[PDB]
């Protein structure tokens, strides 16, 4: 039974390096090229390069040349992929994948389970801005880590509130938008979002007015 | 350099046919949280254990995968490939509820954010099924890729899907263009919202 | 800008509600008609059949709304011993502070009473519609009272019913 077992998930800051390991068993380790493929969250697959485990020769994708190093250790039949100078847009699942045989080097027949590498910025409390209207809301911008709590009118307003899941931005920071649906009624009812980010002891109230 | 439709869907027992436009082509299936798996190689050949309801062909510059007799476990992302090149991918949904068109709300930057010398456009998308949308931002009819961050879709409490997309701009960029648009496409149907300074 | 009702004990903010209707008594015995929060009891409220899951007096909270405009009903309009059920079309938020008061938009409450008066006017003819405070009663009925979060709250409603519409 061919198995490719990868190292566990990794959490890094910008500028760090990561090295993912891929332990092979059940076949001739030096007999199959090993490829690396990554996939940013919600995005497609991207080939990074291959290593020939017999010679340790390599062929990196041009857009990673200078930043990636692929190596192996035949004594423990392990292949490695090191990516340096990480930015938050390098957040992705990284896979090792085996060439099937000598003649077919690209119909990857066995894959590792994947290694999630997430690259986050420093702890930071959110900035909060109004989303004026009907739909109105609050933009909860550039914070780390999860979670934040958003209430409206100190909890007096609960129905009609849709708080969207946060996006992890290329800055390594998160950003979500809590919005409320109203009839409009805007001139009378006052709307305030209450944002609490406990990891940074940030608490902010913001009035949302057209 | 291999282009695929962003999404495709069918009910159990129907089929989906996925094109791959640019040699040989192969196809991978990828379930959520799992590694991809080869299901077609050398245009039309099935690996051992892949049922014959998966088929493939190629004509000229275009290859296509068909999954026939759809089953729930066919819900997955599908990628074509040729040597190191992967296609852009197709999210396949096996329909489990009525389809629903996305509702789109687009907010311009706030005065307060502009005073902090920042600007963010917020495009909120909700109540759609299948849970796959393509979000494209435009600065005066021209595509803008820099500054875009888009979530994967997430289930709402009503079993439909939501997603959000953000465009980060400098105040100078916001104030210099005539308008910005968030365009969201759902199985080839496109709607667009537009905001403008002042 | 707000009609502020004093309440005991102090309802917390998460106990704020939408006022979706109310229940009135027409004073018995000058071309004017006087209405007060109901002198009835739970039986009157149940017969209205527009309440939600919230148990409350004088005002229906988180209940059913009418489609287009205010709807008023009675088992008998000529019988001052039977209450008048008022179903609103747009809710009126009552927001509690947690410090002892719950607040209603004065502007929206005046506009709501104006429409109620118009509906009452097309039922009793007449010209002048007057709202007055409760004639009296046990604490749960002379006050706008309601349950929330394991507690029962009593809010004096005097400021909600003192106005003349000609
Ligand atoms: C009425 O509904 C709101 C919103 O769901 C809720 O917070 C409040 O507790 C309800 N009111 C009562 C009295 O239960
Ligand atoms: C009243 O209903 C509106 C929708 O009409 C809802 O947004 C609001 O949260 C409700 N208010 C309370 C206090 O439950």
């Amino acid at each position: 039974q061919v198995q490719l077992v990868q190292s566990g998930a990794e959490v890094k800051k910008p500028g760090a390096s990561v090295k993912v390991s891929c332990k092979a068993s059940g076949y001739t380790f030096t007999g199959h090229y090993m490829h690396w493929v990554r996939q940013a969250p919600g995005q497609g697959l991207e080939w990074m390069g291959w290593i020939n485990p017999y010679s340790s020769g390599t062929n990196y994708a041009q857009n990673f040349q200078g930043r990636v190093t692929m190596t192996r250790d035949t004594s423990i039949t392990t292949a490695y992929m090191e990516l340096s100078r990480l930015r938050s847009d390098d957040t992705a699942v990284y896979y090792c994948a085996r060439a099937p045989d000598y003649g077919d080097r690209w119909d990857f027949d066995y894959w590792g389970q994947g290694t999630l590498v997430t690259v986050f910025n420093q702890i930071k409390g959110p900035s909060v801005f109004p989303l004026a209207p009907a739909a109105l809301g609050c933009l909860v911008k550039d914070y780390f880590p999860e979670p934040v709590t958003v209430s409206w009118n100190s909890g007096a307003l609960t129905s009609g509130v849709h708080t969207f899941p946060a996006v992890l931005q290329s800055s390594g920071l998160y950003s979500l938008s809590s919005v409320v649906t109203v009839p409009s009624s805007l001139g009378t009812q006052t709307y305030i979002c209450n944002v609490n980010h406990k990891p940074s002891n940030t608490k902010v109230d913001k009035k949302v007015e057209p | 350099a291999l282009t695929q439709p962003p999404s495709a869907s069918g009910s159990p027992g129907q089929s989906v046919t996925i094109s791959c436009t640019g040699n040989y082509v192969s196809w991978y299936q990828q379930h959520p949280g799992k590694a991809p798996k080869v299901i077609i190689y050398e245009v039309s050949k099935r690996p051992s254990g892949v049922p014959d309801r998966f088929s493939g062909s190629k004509s000229g510059n275009t290859a296509s995968l068909t999954v026939s007799g759809l089953q729930a476990d066919d819900e997955a992302d599908y990628y074509c490939s040729s040597y190191e090149v992967f296609g852009t991918g197709t999210k396949v949904t096996v329909l489990g509820q009525p389809k629903a068109a996305p509702s789109v709300t687009l907010f311009p930057p706030s005065s307060e954010e502009l005073q902090a010398n920042k600007a963010t456009l917020v495009c909120l998308i909700s109540d759609f099924y299948p849970g796959a949308v393509t979000v494209a931002w435009k600065a005066d009819s021209s595509p803008v890729k820099a500054g875009v961050e888009t979530t994967t879709p997430s289930k709402q409490s009503n079993n439909k899907y939501a997603a959000s997309s953000y465009l980060s701009l400098t105040p100078e960029q916001w104030k210099s263009h005539r308008s910005y648009s968030c365009q969201v496409t759902h199985e080839g149907s496109t709607v667009e919202k537009t905001v403008a300074p002042t | 800008d707000t009609i502020t009702l004093p309440c005991r004990p102090a309802p917390p903010p998460h106990c704020s509600s939408n006022i979706t209707g109310l229940i009135l008594t027409r004073q018995g015995g000058a071309n004017t008609v006087i209405f007060r929060p109901s002198g009835g009891d739970w039986r009157d409220i149940a017969r209205c059949q527009i309440a939600g899951t919230v148990v409350s007096t004088q005002l229906f909270l988180n209940g059913s709304l009418a489609e287009e405009e205010v709807v008023i009903r009675s088992e008998d309009w000529r019988d001052n011993a039977k209450s008048i059920c008022v179903q609103l079309a747009t809710s009126v938020e009552i927001a509690c502070t947690g410090a002892g008061h719950c607040a209603i938009s004065r502007a929206k409450w005046a506009n709501t009473l104006k429409q109620i008066a118009s509906k009452l006017r097309e039922q009793y003819g007449a010209k002048t519609i007057i709202f007055k405070p409760s004639s009296g009663g046990d604490p749960e009925f002379v006050n706008h009272s309601f349950n929330c979060g394991g507690e029962f709250f009593y809010c004096a409603s005097t400021q909600l019913f003192a106005s003349t519409w000609f």
